[PDB]
């Protein structure tokens, strides 16, 4: 059928990938061992999506573990839900591009591109014709930045034809991990911006402020947080594993997203998001459900997208619910926040409504939005790169390992046109 | 002997048929597996021992409408090779459905619908069922359009539309998807009707007083409307009619032939207590204008032709006194060079229930199909909306990357644009 | 064929109406479901299989007393779109019903007219039911009526105001609205009768000896004399008497047409064991001052004219020696200009009694309706009101500032100032 290979790369994407194989094999029913329990024939009937037969019984993860370094990938092998993946999907890194992306780029990554090429290719050609790619990465680190778009570039050009969907975290905005996440960035955008197909952006700033003031909880860790986006990511493949009265693929949703080639960077939200306190007091209703959709407090990118116009968004809603009420609240909101969207698209909303719901819930939505409110993350960080590259600062440890002078600049160019193109249709 | 073929094409289609296809079975009287325990042989094949398989085709290229339908009540009561399925989606996009992903469909397609329509020579023509604002809806349409035409030359080819709305769409490039069908169903359907998804919204929510009606509740209000049509060809009634003559009686002109619908009476059980139904009235709600099943206001507009199908306990007197009093209201307009604006058609079998839908039994119902000049505002405001699209170049990448010429666009808006000025041309 | 058509506006209007239909559906045997297990034909309508319908429109803008219908026993009685609710309540303001929310809610109000009086032509006439006293009662009344006279012309129009009292108000703003909507019933309607709160109480107390009754025991009572007025059209009689004719018979000029009631017996089960009630004494307790339902003292006015209507086992012979009686009593005294001021009318079914109502089933009945030029009183007691109340400006800002100008007032006051003259020069 329609297949997508995971990859998972640096220590950010092995461990939100981690909790995302949790949340789908809970999702359609298979135990840690591997082995199917639940009894229901819409659990099984599109499994080949994310999973492959082993011929006893037992359904293995098309996902390639690749890091550089060897402490991170025990971790997750050594954890519940860890004995799922194939042991020959693991592809270790020994010595570690320490948060460089040149090294992660140009000379480390490069002796383990080849084996980790090997190891995507023998699970993407295993099986009849391949739907996609979905990636889940950092791009403040070294290995998440540097070699995991590498592999983009490199599985592109095999590729060419089928989409690749890319879940990166971006650096936070106002306080940073990893000093030099401006170099990491601006220096993975500009061959990510022509190398990837639907780009969904995540901010742990952004996740702290959904679990202070909507979630209330007191202490939440890289546990529930990872839990937040993986909640939305199996939301956007919903359609392909299960039937739907309004079905919408990957590929549906990129033609209804995207007017022009070069803007491709997406908002990611999720609803409902209530408190344990606040659990038995609310109601969930579709015009409920997209009001909490369509709020700055619910977006996991801290950009204010009131501060600029939804070029387009889609919502794609899970549950037993009306199609009227996904029709006329998307006419609700483009009638009453009629300054937020803009006026040469019409209809800018998408909807989509699949069955099953995420379990425990009656009803979900996850929002996908293309705003021109990204440009304020994009010229945040280009003044932030053009800071540090206008003296030089941390410039030799990218320079002493052959990267030059001029694809800095060159990277610089490629992310300033970007926030200009974005202000053109603004 | 005398036989009709459908075809659905795309998941509107398809869900689409799964409820015209449910009333068959029961107006019929044919169980889920397909042997009940010569009228239905215009739908039915019999297939031995009192076996009947529907005359059908389902195409879509996601597999994920159809899978359903393989593995739901009626596995078998269609042959397997009549539910064709593809292996990735056309996603929203004309040119994917046309030209890419097109080609290895339509020929298993094909072999499927000369072996269905080689059993009894003197068919009466093919029932397309297809979404226009979808990818492989409108995509496939065009192509499968084209190849009918070529074979099955001197044939009827009515279409049923599920065209967008005015307001609610629920996908973007659906002014690109709009005109480039209506290009290709210009020259290649031989009767279209126009069907809209917010006017059955609001005929749900007015007359059946369900506020939150799914897919479904649209659907089954969709096959009434067609059994209706086709229940002349079924059944014996005081005045028949078959497909042949909807041509004759509705086209004036060969661009123009797009058709409205309306359906009356479709009253629930609280509402089918209090009112008498009488030919009088049942036609009387059946001009209403905010009874009309396109979102289309027939006020600003002249009625060219007008086809009423009576079917129930209606005496062809009633008729001839219910038509009499529309011709004398003054608030319809029809045009002046057509006098005998109207074509009158009883059958005796009343409409059929299914059990557990939200419909009551009604003992006479009419059907509607209005050929009328007040279809200028329904593809005019289209046009303005794919103006504002194609103003810079918006998701034309998509297309045009993708294996269809830039320039495509402009002939079929040309096209668009003559069909305009055609119904302007002849409502004077 | 023959019908009337039956507007309820306001609170009072609807809790009247739900007593008038209760006896009405009683009357002609008739369910709360609305199917019987062509007398009937002149209020409720013919729906399918034996449902009939009432010809009838329930209008407020305040909903707690139109869904308090909506839900009771008789749910399915009603059409659910006969029943006509608004949002927020006109609050004792004729300028809220008249200017402010009124006119969001006529537009729907006459489409239901319009539909139910398009059934059959020779529709008898409109019987509106409303409170003087209230907001939307006179507001929404009295716009109701200029579109009714400006589409409905030739077609005859009574009102049933339930007038103000002259002691008891439940209202402090009432004076305002009533002579508001004196000036403005004057050119709409072509018969009003007036019926009053303490008049309806102190019958209650010494006919039918009940020290506590409530608002549904005056309804009953109110139900009775609209059935024994709409008597002649749905049954045979002896001599009988059509709508149009009431207006012929009383009206002497266009400006008198304020008429009251009085209606005889109303006695309870423990009194009807011991009375004969002859047609010659059930007629002169007819005309008593103190059985008359509108508190307005005859003995210092002149009849000008009365209309008798007799229900039940009453013979010619007796109505002819009961009203000579009545002429040549001197207590009772006639205009000189009219001669013979009476209209007879005699109905053989005899009147229906609710069971677990208050009346007894009595053999005869007269109801009773007279023109007078006593009617000059219950003006000049508003008229002395009015002037306290209007002297130093009072309550006229809640008017003012909601949407009418200052200056209808004045021209209310001058209209009422010249229909007293108007009473005065004929009684001369």
């Amino acid at each position: 059928m329609r297949e997508i290979v995971h990859v998972q790369g640096g220590q950010c994407g092995n461990q939100i990938g981690a909790k995302f194989w949790e949340v789908i094999s809970d999702e359609h029913g298979i135990d840690p061992t591997g082995t199917y329990c639940g009894d229901s024939d819409l659990q099984l009937e599109r499994i080949n999506v994310f999973y492959n037969e082993a011929t006893g019984g037992r359904f293995v993860p098309r996902a390639i573990l690749m890091d550089l370094e060897p402490g991170t990938m025990d971790s997750v092998r050594a954890g519940p839900f860890g004995q799922l993946f194939r042991p020959d999907n693991f592809v270790f890194g020994q010595t570690g591009a320490g948060n460089n992306w040149a090294k992660g780029h140009y000379t480390e990554g490069a002796e383990l591109i080849d084996s980790v090429l090997d190891v995507v290719r023998k699970e993407a050609e295993g099986c009849d014709c391949l739907q996609g790619f979905q990636i889940t990465h950092s791009l403040g680190g070294g290995t998440g930045s540097g070699m995991g778009t590498l592999l983009i570039s490199k599985v592109r050009e095999e590729y060419p034809d089928r989409i690749m969907e890319t879940f990166s975290v971006f650096p936070s905005p106002k306080v940073s991990d990893t000093v030099v996440e401006p170099y990491n960035a601006t220096l993975s955008v500009h061959q990510l911006v022509e190398n990837a197909d639907e780009v969904q952006v995540i901010d742990n700033e952004a996740l702290y402020d959904i679990c202070f003031r909507t979630l209330k909880l007191t202490t939440p860790t890289y546990g529930d947080l990872n839990h937040l986006v993986s909640a939305a990511m199996s939301g956007v493949t919903c359609c392909l594993r299960f039937p739907g009265q309004l079905n919408s693929d990957l590929r549906k949703l990129a033609v209804n997203l995207i007017p022009f080639p070069r803007l491709h960077f997406f908002l990611i939200g999720f609803a409902p998001l209530t408190s344990r306190g606040s659990q038995q007091y609310r109601a969930l209703s579709v015009p409920e459900l997209t009001q909490q959709m369509f709020d700055a407090k619910n977006m996991m990118c801290a950009s204010d997208p009131r501060h600029g116009r939804y070029l387009t968004a889609s919502a794609m809603f899970r549950g037993r619910m009306s199609t009227k009420e996904v029709d006329e609240q998307m006419l609700n909101v483009q009638n009453k926040n009629s300054s937020y969207f803009v006026e040469w698209i019409p209809n800018n909303m998408k909807s989509s409504v699949c069955d099953i719901p995420p379990k425990g819930l009656k009803m979900s939505v996850t929002f996908v939005g293309n705003s021109t409110a990204i440009q304020e993350m994009f010229k945040r960080v280009s003044d932030q790169f053009t800071a540090m590259f206008r003296r030089k600062a941390f410039l030799h440890w990218y320079t002493g390992e052959g990267m030059d002078e001029m694809e800095f600049t060159e990277a610089e160019s490629n992310m300033n046109d970007l926030v200009s193109e974005y202000q053109q249709y603004q | 002997m005398r036989e009709v073929i459908s075809i659905h094409v795309g998941q509107a289609g398809i869900q689409i048929g799964n409820a015209c296809w449910e009333l068959f079975c029961l107006e019929h009287g044919i169980q889920p597996d397909g042997q009940m325990p010569d009228a239905f042989n215009t739908f039915f094949s019999e297939t031995g021992a009192g076996k009947h398989v529907p005359r059908c085709v389902f195409l879509d290229l996601e597999p994920t409408v159809v899978d359903e339908v393989r593995t739901g009540t009626y596995r078998h009561l269609f042959h397997p090779e009549q539910l064709i399925s593809g292996k990735e989606d056309a996603a929203n996009n004309f040119a994917r459905g046309h030209y890419t992903i097109g080609k290895e469909i339509v020929d298993l397609s094909l072999d499927r619908i000369r072996k269905l329509a080689d059993n009894c020579t003197g068919l009466q023509g093919f029932l397309m069922f297809n979404a226009v604002g979808g990818g492989t809806g409108s995509g496939l349409g065009c192509l499968l359009l084209e190849r009918l035409s070529v074979d099955y030359g001197k044939k009827s080819k009515l279409n049923f539309c599920s065209w967008p709305s005015p307001q609610v769409s629920t996908a973007v490039v659906e002014p690109y998807n709009s005109v480039l069908s209506t290009h290709s169903l210009l020259e290649h359907t031989d009767v279209a009707v126009m069907l809209d998804n917010e006017a059955i919204y609001d005929i749900c929510r007015r007359n059946l007083d369900i506020e939150r009606p799914t897919y479904t509740n649209l659907n089954r209000l969709i096959a009434q409307v067609i059994s209706s049509l086709t229940a002349s060809l079924r059944f014996d009634g005081a005045l028949n009619v078959d497909v042949t003559e909807f041509q004759t009686n509705l086209v004036p002109y060969p661009r123009i032939h797009f058709m409205l619908s309306s359906y009356a009476p479709i009253i629930s059980a609280e509402k089918a207590y209090h009112e008498q139904l009488s030919v009088a009235e049942i036609t009387n709600s059946a001009f209403e204008p905010a009874s009309m099943m396109a979102k289309c206001d027939p006020r600003h507009g002249k009625y060219m032709a007008c086809c009423l199908m009576y079917r129930g306990d209606v005496v062809p007197k009633d008729v001839n006194a219910a038509v009499a009093t529309i011709k004398t209201k003054r608030t319809i307009q029809f045009v002046d060079w057509c006098p005998t604006g109207f074509k009158c058609g009883i059958n005796y079998q009343p409409p059929t229930v299914v059990p557990g839908g939200d419909l009551a039994k009604v003992m006479r119902a009419v059907c509607m199909i209005s050929n009328s000049t007040a279809i200028a505002e329904v593809f005019s405001r289209m046009d303005h909306k794919f103006d504002l699209m194609y103003a810079k170049r918006a998701f034309v990448h998509w297309y045009v990357g993708e294996g269809m010429e830039e320039g495509e666009f402009s002939e079929a808006r040309e096209d668009l644009a003559a069909l305009e000025k055609d119904y302007e041309e002849v409502g004077i």
